[PDB]
Protein backbone atom coordinates (compact mmCIF):
# COMPACT_ATOMS: atom_id res chain seq x y z
CA UNK A 1 0.00 0.00 0.00
CA UNK A 2 1.55 3.38 -1.08
CA UNK A 3 1.52 5.96 1.67
CA UNK A 4 -0.72 9.08 1.71
CA UNK A 5 1.46 12.22 2.11
CA UNK A 6 -1.02 15.03 1.29
CA UNK A 7 -4.76 15.38 0.91
CA UNK A 8 -6.90 17.49 -1.39
CA UNK A 9 -10.66 18.14 -1.29
CA UNK A 10 -13.35 18.76 -3.96
CA UNK A 11 -16.76 20.18 -3.00
CA UNK A 12 -19.17 18.86 -5.66
CA UNK A 13 -22.48 20.22 -7.03
CA UNK A 14 -24.83 18.42 -9.47
CA UNK A 15 -27.03 20.85 -11.44
CA UNK A 16 -26.13 23.36 -8.67
CA UNK A 17 -27.29 21.38 -5.64
CA UNK A 18 -24.34 20.70 -3.19
CA UNK A 19 -23.79 16.95 -2.96
CA UNK A 20 -20.78 16.84 -0.57
CA UNK A 21 -17.02 16.68 -0.43
CA UNK A 22 -14.56 14.13 -1.70
CA UNK A 23 -11.14 13.99 -0.08
CA UNK A 24 -8.26 12.52 -2.13
CA UNK A 25 -5.12 11.26 -0.46
CA UNK A 26 -2.01 11.68 -2.64
CA UNK A 27 1.00 9.19 -2.91
CA UNK A 28 3.65 11.91 -2.82
CA UNK A 29 6.60 9.69 -1.91
CA UNK A 30 5.94 7.39 -4.90
CA UNK A 31 4.87 9.83 -7.71
CA UNK A 32 6.02 13.26 -6.45
CA UNK A 33 5.83 15.05 -9.81
CA UNK A 34 2.34 13.83 -10.58
CA UNK A 35 1.20 14.66 -7.04
CA UNK A 36 2.70 18.23 -7.26
CA UNK A 37 0.84 18.79 -10.53
CA UNK A 38 -2.51 17.68 -8.96
CA UNK A 39 -2.06 19.72 -5.74
CA UNK A 40 -1.23 22.90 -7.53
CA UNK A 41 -4.13 22.52 -9.92
CA UNK A 42 -6.40 21.92 -6.86
CA UNK A 43 -4.98 25.04 -5.07
CA UNK A 44 -5.05 26.95 -8.40
CA UNK A 45 -1.78 28.61 -7.41
CA UNK A 46 -0.49 29.11 -10.94
CA UNK A 47 -3.61 31.07 -12.02
CA UNK A 48 -5.53 28.10 -13.45
CA UNK A 49 -6.75 24.73 -12.25
CA UNK A 50 -9.67 22.56 -11.14
CA UNK A 51 -12.01 25.00 -9.49
CA UNK A 52 -15.20 25.36 -11.53
CA UNK A 53 -14.36 22.50 -13.86
CA UNK A 54 -16.68 19.53 -14.48
CA UNK A 55 -16.78 15.74 -14.52
CA UNK A 56 -17.52 15.58 -18.28
CA UNK A 57 -17.70 11.74 -18.55
CA UNK A 58 -19.32 9.49 -16.01
CA UNK A 59 -19.74 5.68 -16.42
CA UNK A 60 -21.64 3.71 -13.78
CA UNK A 61 -19.66 0.82 -12.27
CA UNK A 62 -16.51 2.15 -13.96
CA UNK A 63 -15.17 5.65 -13.23
CA UNK A 64 -15.86 9.42 -13.22
CA UNK A 65 -13.52 11.56 -15.33
CA UNK A 66 -12.74 15.22 -14.94
CA UNK A 67 -9.99 17.83 -14.90
CA UNK A 68 -10.43 19.41 -18.33
CA UNK A 69 -10.45 23.03 -17.29
CA UNK A 70 -9.59 24.36 -20.77
CA UNK A 71 -12.25 22.81 -23.02
CA UNK A 72 -14.69 21.15 -20.62
CA UNK A 73 -15.21 18.07 -22.89
CA UNK A 74 -12.22 15.85 -22.47
CA UNK A 75 -10.04 17.19 -25.30
CA UNK A 76 -8.17 19.78 -23.22
CA UNK A 77 -6.45 20.65 -19.96
CA UNK A 78 -2.80 21.30 -19.06
CA UNK A 79 -0.23 20.45 -16.47
CA UNK A 80 1.82 22.82 -14.38
CA UNK A 81 4.85 21.77 -16.56
CA UNK A 82 3.26 22.76 -19.88
CA UNK A 83 0.64 20.93 -21.98
CA UNK A 84 1.84 17.40 -21.25
CA UNK A 85 4.31 15.48 -19.03
CA UNK A 86 5.87 12.04 -18.83
CA UNK A 87 4.50 8.97 -16.96
CA UNK A 88 6.18 8.97 -13.57
CA UNK A 89 5.63 5.41 -12.41
CA UNK A 90 3.32 2.89 -13.86
CA UNK A 91 3.82 0.22 -11.20
CA UNK A 92 1.02 1.28 -8.81
CA UNK A 93 -2.02 -0.87 -9.52
CA UNK A 94 -5.58 0.36 -9.80
CA UNK A 95 -8.14 -0.53 -7.02
CA UNK A 96 -11.65 0.80 -6.11
CA UNK A 97 -11.34 4.54 -5.34
CA UNK A 98 -8.00 5.01 -7.12
CA UNK A 99 -7.32 8.35 -8.55
CA UNK A 100 -5.39 8.12 -11.82
CA UNK A 101 -4.24 10.23 -14.83
CA UNK A 102 -6.27 10.11 -18.01
CA UNK A 103 -3.98 10.22 -21.04
CA UNK A 104 -3.81 9.73 -24.81
CA UNK A 105 -1.02 7.16 -25.14
CA UNK A 106 2.42 7.13 -23.49
CA UNK A 107 3.76 10.20 -21.61
CA UNK A 108 0.79 12.49 -22.18
CA UNK A 109 -0.50 13.40 -18.71
CA UNK A 110 -2.11 16.82 -18.46
CA UNK A 111 -4.76 17.79 -15.91
CA UNK A 112 -7.47 15.14 -16.69
CA UNK A 113 -7.90 12.46 -14.00
CA UNK A 114 -10.48 9.75 -13.03
CA UNK A 115 -11.73 8.14 -9.81
CA UNK A 116 -12.61 4.47 -10.32
CA UNK A 117 -15.65 2.99 -8.57
CA UNK A 118 -15.01 -0.73 -9.32
CA UNK A 119 -11.86 -2.75 -10.16
CA UNK A 120 -10.13 -1.68 -13.41
CA UNK A 121 -7.06 -3.95 -13.73
CA UNK A 122 -7.01 -3.64 -17.58
CA UNK A 123 -5.72 -0.09 -17.09
CA UNK A 124 -2.73 -1.26 -15.04
CA UNK A 125 0.66 -0.26 -16.49
CA UNK A 126 -1.10 2.24 -18.73
CA UNK A 127 -2.27 5.14 -16.48
CA UNK A 128 -0.33 6.62 -13.61
CA UNK A 129 -2.14 6.03 -10.26
CA UNK A 130 -1.22 8.78 -7.86
CA UNK A 131 -3.88 8.86 -5.16
CA UNK A 132 -7.01 7.38 -3.57
CA UNK A 133 -10.33 8.59 -2.08
CA UNK A 134 -9.88 8.67 1.69
CA UNK A 135 -13.30 10.29 2.47
CA UNK A 136 -16.54 10.84 0.47
CA UNK A 137 -16.93 7.57 -1.36
CA UNK A 138 -20.74 8.22 -0.78
CA UNK A 139 -20.38 11.45 -2.85
CA UNK A 140 -18.40 9.65 -5.55
CA UNK A 141 -21.36 7.18 -5.62
CA UNK A 142 -23.90 10.03 -6.37
CA UNK A 143 -21.80 11.32 -9.17
CA UNK A 144 -21.44 7.92 -10.90
CA UNK A 145 -25.22 7.54 -10.58
CA UNK A 146 -26.32 10.79 -12.40
CA UNK A 147 -28.36 10.50 -15.54
CA UNK A 148 -26.08 10.78 -18.61
CA UNK A 149 -26.66 11.36 -22.33
CA UNK A 150 -24.41 11.30 -25.40
CA UNK A 151 -20.93 9.85 -24.76
CA UNK A 152 -21.67 9.53 -21.05
CA UNK A 153 -22.05 13.30 -20.41
CA UNK A 154 -24.06 14.04 -17.20
CA UNK A 155 -27.43 15.81 -18.06
CA UNK A 156 -26.87 18.22 -15.14
CA UNK A 157 -23.42 19.64 -14.78
CA UNK A 158 -21.26 17.98 -12.11
CA UNK A 159 -19.03 20.81 -10.95
CA UNK A 160 -16.12 21.17 -8.65
CA UNK A 161 -17.59 24.16 -6.96
CA UNK A 162 -14.52 24.49 -4.70
CA UNK A 163 -11.30 22.57 -4.09
CA UNK A 164 -8.00 22.98 -2.34
CA UNK A 165 -5.37 21.41 -0.15
CA UNK A 166 -6.14 20.17 3.37
CA UNK B 1 -13.87 -1.46 -24.43
CA UNK B 2 -13.70 0.53 -21.04
CA UNK B 3 -10.96 3.18 -21.53
CA UNK B 4 -10.07 6.60 -20.02
CA UNK B 5 -8.48 9.00 -23.08
CA UNK B 6 -8.16 12.50 -23.59
CA UNK B 7 -9.41 13.25 -27.05
CA UNK B 8 -10.58 10.23 -29.02
CA UNK B 9 -12.21 7.70 -26.62
CA UNK B 10 -12.18 4.10 -27.90
CA UNK B 11 -14.20 0.86 -27.50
Amino acid sequence: MPVVTDKVYFDITIGDEPVGRVVIGLFGNDVPKTVENFKQLASGENGFGYKGSIFHRVIRNFMIQGGDFTNFDGTGGKSIYGTRFDDENLKIKHFVGAVSMANAGPNSNGSQFFVTTAPTPWLDGRHVVFGKVVEGMDVVKKVENTKTGLNDKPKKAVKINDCGVL
Amino acid sequence: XLLVTAGLVLA
